[PDB]
C-alpha cells in the first residue's frame, strides 16, 4: 500500500493530435504535480 | 486541520477561539475575520460495508451506508468531491431503506428465502438471476400450524432410523517460538 | 483494499476510508497589518545589561 | 445459613402428603454487542502525513480488524444456536383449552404492536439500555458520547435477528412445546392434550399420574398464580434484569 | 469447514508473525543490518531499540491470540470428551445432546485435529390421527394406564406405546384402579377385560 | 501518538475477546437449557430449577435469554413408621415401586414421592429368598386376590 501522485484509474485525460484540417497541436500546459504524456504515432 | 466546515452555533465564550471535544479534537473553530463560528466534522465515513459475492462471480457490489437516511447519503459521503464511480452508488433507483441504515446497488424483492450474505436488521443479501444482488427480508423457516383438540393424539405407526454427523475440533497446532532469532538473528549487539 | 488483496470472497466487509481526500487549503488569519518592530528590539543603541 | 438439624432412625421415613408447583425465572446472556473498528479514524482522522506513518507499522490493523468481525460473526451464530432450534414455526393456538391451564401472560397478543407477550414487554422495559447519523450533524451545541465515538471510527453494528424474530422463534417453540410436548423437538410434531403431557411428566419425575387428575383443577390455580408472582418478581422494582 | 479454519486459523497467524517483520516501528528500517551498518554504537541503539519494542508486542500479540484460541479449543475437546463419555460409551436420555431425535448409539472417528461423531438415533416418521382419553370408568373406578395410553379409531379403545403404535385390547394387568371415576376430567365409558 | 493508540486497540480488542469467549460459554449453556429442558424433560438435578423439572418456558429479552422453569416440590412431609421387607409366611416381600410404611398398626405400599397408601397384594410386592438374611425386616401378611 503506497501513497503517491498517481494517475487516477479511468481519469480524464486531455487528448491532442496531428492531423493536416491542417492542425499542429503545440500548445501550453500545466504542469501541476508531474504529468503523464502517452504519445501513439508512425513515424516518430 | 483537515475536515468539512459548516455553519452553526455553539455559542463561544468571547475570549474564545476553538471549543474541544471529549476526544480533545477540534469540535469547532471561530473565523478570526467574520467572527463566525464555524463547526469542524471528520471527513471520513467510517461506517461503510461493501456487500459483494465472490470476486470471480462478478465485478458488482451493493453499498450499505449505516445509521443514515438515504436522502442525506450525499452530504454525509461528500459525493461531489468523489469520481463518478463512487457518484453512481450514492443516488440512484436501487436504494433500499432498511433500519441499519440503507442500500444502494441491491433491489429489494418482497420474497423471503434463506440468506448468503447477512447486512443485519432482518435484511439480507444474495446474488441472484440478468444476475444482479438481490435484498430481502429474511425468512425463519417454514410456517406450520399443529392442529390441536382436548381428545386428539398423534401416534406413529413407522418410524425411520438416521445418521448425523457432527464435527468438533480437539485440538491445534503446538508452536515453540526463538526470542533471539525473531527479533534479531545472529547479532551480539 | 483493505482486505490486502486482490481477490474478495463472497460477504460483507468493513471498509477504511479511502474514497475522498482534500483538494483546497484554507488559511485564515486576523485582520491585523501592522509591521512589528524589530527596528527597535533589533538594532538599538543600547542594550540593556545582562 | 439457617440452623436445622433433621430427625433420623432407622426405622423412619418421612413422606409427603401434599405438593407444590413453583416457576423460577432464570437469566442467561446470550450475546454481546458488535462493534467494527476503523484505525485511521481513531489514530489520526484525516490527515495524510500520520497514515504515512501508519502504513510503516504493518498488519496490526488487519490483524486487529480481524478479531472483531470474528467475535460479530461469533455472536449472530450464538443468537442463532440458541433461539433457531427448530426451523419450523408453529403458530399460536386459536383456543386456550389447555384443562384449565391459563398461558396468557406467556404467549403473544395481537393488540399490542409489538408481538411480544407480557413477561417479554416488562423484561424489555426493565432493561435500559447505555442513534441516526444526521442528529450528530446538527448543531447541538455539546458533542454526544455516542457522536463521539462514531466520528472516531468506533461504530457499532446491529443484530441480524431483531427482537420481532427472536419474538417469533420463542413463540414458535412455546406454541409446540404446549401443543405437542417433547415431540416437535424430536421429529414432527404429535399432538397431544395438555393434561395428558402433564401426566407425562408426572410419570417422568416418579409418580403415578392418577395424582395428576385428581388434583387438576388444583394444579392448575398452582400453575396460574405462579405466573402471577412473576409480574410481582418483575414490575415491583426487580433486581434480576 | 468447521476443522478447516482451524488449521487456517494457525497458518495465518504464523504468516502474519513473519510478516511483522518487515515493519519500520517507527525505526529508519526494518532491517537490523542496515542500522548497524549505517550507525555507530551511540546512534542506532535508539532504533534497534523501537525495533525490539514492535517486536515483542507482536510476539506478545501473538501468544495471547493463542491462548484465546487454544481456551476455545480446550472447551471444544471437553465438550468432544463428554460426547464420546456419555454417548459412546453408554445411551443418552439427554434431548438434542448426540442426533437429532431419540439416540440409540454413536460411532467415533478420528479427523484432522478433530473427532466425528455418527449419532444414528430413532424418529418417528408416519404419524396417525386417534381419540384418546385419559382414562376409563369400567363399573365407577377409573383405569389408568401403567405404559401408553388409551386411543380409539373410533369403536373400540386400545393401550398404545407411546411412541409406536401398538394396538392392545384393555386388559387388567395394562392398567390399574385409582378410586372412583367422577373426579377425573374427560374420563369415558368402556369396559375392561379380567382374566 | 501511534504506538500508544494502537496498544490502547490493542487492549480494548484482547478484553473484547475475552468477554466474547464467557459470553460464548453462557450461549452454549443457554442453547442446552433450552435443547434439554424446553425441547424435553431433564432428570439431572438443579439444571433446571430448583425441584423435580416439569416444563420450560422461554422468553426473549435484551441481548439475552429467559427460562421459566416450572418444577414439582414436595410441601407436607409426615412421618412414618418403615420396614425393608416383609416376611409373609417364611419368605420376604420386596417392593416393586415405593416403600413399606406403617401408620402404627398397618402396613402399606406407598410411592416415593407422594403419600398414596395401598393395601399389600401380591401384584405391589415380588418375593426374594427367605426372611432371615434381610437386617430389620419386621412381619405381617401380604394379601393376594
Ligand atoms: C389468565 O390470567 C390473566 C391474569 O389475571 C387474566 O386476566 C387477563 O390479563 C391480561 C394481561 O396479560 C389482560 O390483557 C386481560 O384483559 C385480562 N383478562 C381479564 C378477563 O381480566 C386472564 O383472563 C386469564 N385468562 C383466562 C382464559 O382465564
Ligand atoms: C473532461 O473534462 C472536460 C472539460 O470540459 C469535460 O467537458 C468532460 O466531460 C470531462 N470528461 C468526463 C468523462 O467527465
Ligand atoms: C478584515 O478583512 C475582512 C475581509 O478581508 C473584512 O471583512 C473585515 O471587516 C476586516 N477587519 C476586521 C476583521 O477587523
Ligand atoms: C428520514 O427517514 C424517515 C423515515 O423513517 C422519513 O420519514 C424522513 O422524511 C426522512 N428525513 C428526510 C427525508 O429529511
Ligand atoms: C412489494 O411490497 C410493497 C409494500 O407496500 C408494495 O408497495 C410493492 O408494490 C410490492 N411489490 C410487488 C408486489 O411487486
Ligand atoms: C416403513 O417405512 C419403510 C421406509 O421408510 C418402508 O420400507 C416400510 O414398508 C414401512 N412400513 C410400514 C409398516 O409402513
Ligand atoms: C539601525 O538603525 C539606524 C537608525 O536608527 C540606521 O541608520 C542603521 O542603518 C540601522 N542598521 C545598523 C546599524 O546595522
Ligand atoms: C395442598 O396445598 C394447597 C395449597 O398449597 C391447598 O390448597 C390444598 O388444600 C392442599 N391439599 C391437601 C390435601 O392438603
Ligand atoms: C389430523 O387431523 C387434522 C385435521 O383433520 C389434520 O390437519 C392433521 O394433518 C391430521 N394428522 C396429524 C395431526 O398427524
Ligand atoms: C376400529 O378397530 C376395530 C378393531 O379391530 C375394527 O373392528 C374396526 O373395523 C375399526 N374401525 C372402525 C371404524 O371402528
Ligand atoms: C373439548 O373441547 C370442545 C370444544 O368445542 C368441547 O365441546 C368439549 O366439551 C371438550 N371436552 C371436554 C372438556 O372433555
Ligand atoms: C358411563 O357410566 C356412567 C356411570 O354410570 C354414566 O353416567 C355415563 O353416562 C356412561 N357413559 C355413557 C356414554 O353412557
Ligand atoms: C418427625 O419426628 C421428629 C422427631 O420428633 C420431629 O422432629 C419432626 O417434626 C416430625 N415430623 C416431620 C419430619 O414431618
Ligand atoms: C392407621 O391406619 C388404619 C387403616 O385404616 C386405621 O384403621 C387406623 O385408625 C390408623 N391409625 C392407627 C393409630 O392405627
Ligand atoms: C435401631 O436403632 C435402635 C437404637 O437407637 C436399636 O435399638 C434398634 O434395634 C435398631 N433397629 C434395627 C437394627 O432394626
Ligand atoms: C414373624 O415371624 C418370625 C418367624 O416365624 C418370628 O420369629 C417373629 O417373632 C414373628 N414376628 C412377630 C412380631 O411375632
Amino acid at each position: 500500500l503506497s501513497q503517491g501522485y498517481f494517475l487516477p484509474f479511468y481519469s480524464n485525460i486531455s487528448w491532442y493530435y496531428a492531423l493536416t484540417e491542417k492542425r499542429v497541436d503545440n500548445p501550453i500546459l500545466d504542469f501541476k504535480d508531474g504529468i503523464y504524456f502517452a504519445a501513439t504515432e508512425k513515424s516518430n | 486541520g483537515t475536515g468539512v466546515l459548516t455553519e452553526s452555533n455553539k455559542k463561544f465564550l468571547p475570549f474564545q477561539q476553538f471549543g474541544r471535544d471529549i476526544a480533545d479534537t477540534t469540535d469547532a473553530v471561530r473565523d478570526p475575520q467574520t467572527l463566525e463560528i464555524l463547526d469542524i466534522t471528520p471527513c471520513s465515513f467510517g461506517g461503510v460495508s461493501v456487500i459483494t459475492p465472490g470476486t470471480n462471480a462478478s465485478n458488482q457490489v451493493a453499498v450499505l451506508y449505516q445509521d443514515v437516511n438515504c436522502t442525506e447519503v450525499p452530504v454525509a459521503i461528500h459525493a461531489d468531491q468523489l469520481t463518478p464511480t463512487w457518484r453512481v452508488y450514492s443516488t440512484g433507483s436501487n436504494v433500499f431503506q432498511t433500519r441499519a441504515g440503507c442500500l444502494i446497488g441491491a433491489e429489494h424483492v418482497n420474497n423471503s428465502y434463506e440468506c448468503d450474505i447477512p447486512i443485519g436488521a432482518g435484511i439480507c443479501a444474495s446474488y441472484q438471476t440478468s444476475q444482479s444482488i438481490i435484498a430481502y427480508t429474511m425468512s425463519l423457516g417454514a410456517e406450520n400450524s399443529v392442529a390441536y383438540s382436548n381428545n386428539s393424539i398423534a401416534i406413529p405407526t413407522n418410524f425411520t432410523i438416521s445418521v448425523t454427523t457432527e464435527i468438533l475440533p480437539v485440538s491445534m497446532t503446538k508452536t515453540s517460538v526463538d526470542c533471539t532469532m525473531y527479533i534479531c538473528g545472529d547479532s551480539t549487539e | 483494499c483493505t482486505l490486502k488483496s486482490f481477490t474478495v470472497e463472497k460477504g460483507i466487509y468493513q471498509t477504511s476510508n479511502f474514497r475522498v481526500q482534500p483538494t483546497d487549503s484554507i488559511v485564515r488569519f486576523p485582520n491585523i497589518t501592522n509591521l512589528c518592530p524589530f527596528g527597535e528590539v533589533f538594532n538599538a543603541t543600547t542594550f540593556a545589561s545582562v | 445459613g439457617a440452623e436445622n438439624s433433621v430427625a433420623y432412625s432407622n426405622n423412619s421415613i418421612a413422606i409427603p402428603t401434599n405438593f407444590t408447583i413453583s416457576v423460577t425465572t432464570e437469566i442467561l446472556p446470550v450475546s454481546m454487542t458488535k462493534t467494527s473498528v476503523d484505525c485511521t479514524m481513531y489514530i489520526c482522522g484525516d490527515s495524510t502525513e500520520c497514515s504515512n506513518l501508519l502504513l510503516q507499522y504493518g498488519s496490526f490493523c488487519t490483524q486487529l480488524n480481524r478479531a472483531l468481525t470474528g467475535i460479530a460473526v461469533e455472536q449472530d451464530k450464538n443468537t442463532q444456536e440458541v433461539f433457531a432450534q427448530v426451523k419450523q414455526i408453529y403458530k399460536t393456538p386459536q383456543i386456550k383449552d389447555f384443562g384449565g391451564f391459563n398461558f396468557s401472560q406467556i404467549l403473544p397478543d395481537p393488540s399490542k404492536p409489538s408481538k411480544r407477550s407480557f413477561i417479554e414487554d416488562l423484561l424489555f422495559n426493565k432493561v435500559t439500555l447505555a442513534k441516526q447519523y444526521g442528529d450528530c450533524l446538527g448543531d447541538i451545541a455539546a458533542r454526544d458520547l455516542i457522536c463521539a465515538q462514531k466520528f472516531n471510527g468506533l461504530t457499532v453494528l446491529p443484530p441480524l435477528l431483531t427482537d420481532e424474530m427472536i419474538a417469533q422463534y420463542t413463540s414458535a417453540l412455546l406454541a409446540g412445546t404446549i401443543t405437542s410436548g417433547w415431540t416437535f423437538g424430536a421429529g414432527a410434531a404429535l399432538q397431544i392434550p395438555f393434561a395428558m403431557q402433564m401426566a407425562y411428566r408426572f410419570n417422568g419425575i416418579g409418580v403415578t399420574q392418577n395424582v395428576l387428575y385428581e388434583n387438576q383443577k388444583l394444579i392448575a390455580n398452582q400453575f396460574n398464580s405462579a405466573i402471577g408472582k412473576i409480574q410481582d418478581s418483575l414490575s415491583s422494582t426487580a433486581s434480576a434484569l | 469447514g468447521k476443522l478447516q479454519d482451524v488449521v487456517n486459523q494457525n497458518a495465518q497467524a504464523l504468516n502474519t508473525l513473519v510478516k511483522q517483520l518487515s515493519s519500520n516501528f517507527g525505526a529508519i528500517s526494518s532491517v537490523l543490518n542496515d542500522i548497524l551498518s549505517r550507525l555507530d554504537k551511540v546512534e542506532a541503539e535508539v532504533q534497534i531499540d523501537r525495533l525490539i519494542t514492535g517486536r515483542l508486542q507482536s510476539l506478545q500479540t501473538y501468544v495471547t491470540q493463542q491462548l484465546i484460541r487454544a481456551a476455545e479449543i480446550r472447551a471444544s475437546a471437553n465438550l468432544a470428551a463428554t460426547k464420546m463419555s456419555e454417548c459412546v460409551l453408554g445411551q443418552s436420555k439427554r434431548v438434542d445432546f448426540c442426533g437429532k431425535g431419540y439416540h440409540l448409539m454413536s460411532f467415533p472417528q478420528s479427523a484432522p485435529h478433530g473427532v466425528v461423531f455418527l449419532h444414528v438415533t430413532y424418529v418417528p416418521a408416519q404419524e396417525k390421527n386417534f381419540t384418546t382419553a385419559p382414562a376409563i370408568c369400567h363399573d365407577g373406578k377409573a383405569h389408568f394406564p401403567r405404559e401408553g395410553v388409551f386411543v380409539s379409531n373410533g369403536t373400540h379403545w386400545f393401550v398404545t406405546q407411546r411412541n409406536f403404535y401398538e394396538p392392545q385390547i384393555i386388559t387388567t394387568d395394562n392398567t390399574f384402579v385409582s378410586g372412583n371415576c367422577d373426579v377425573v376430567i374427560g374420563i369415558v365409558n368402556n369396559t375392561v377385560y379380567d382374566p
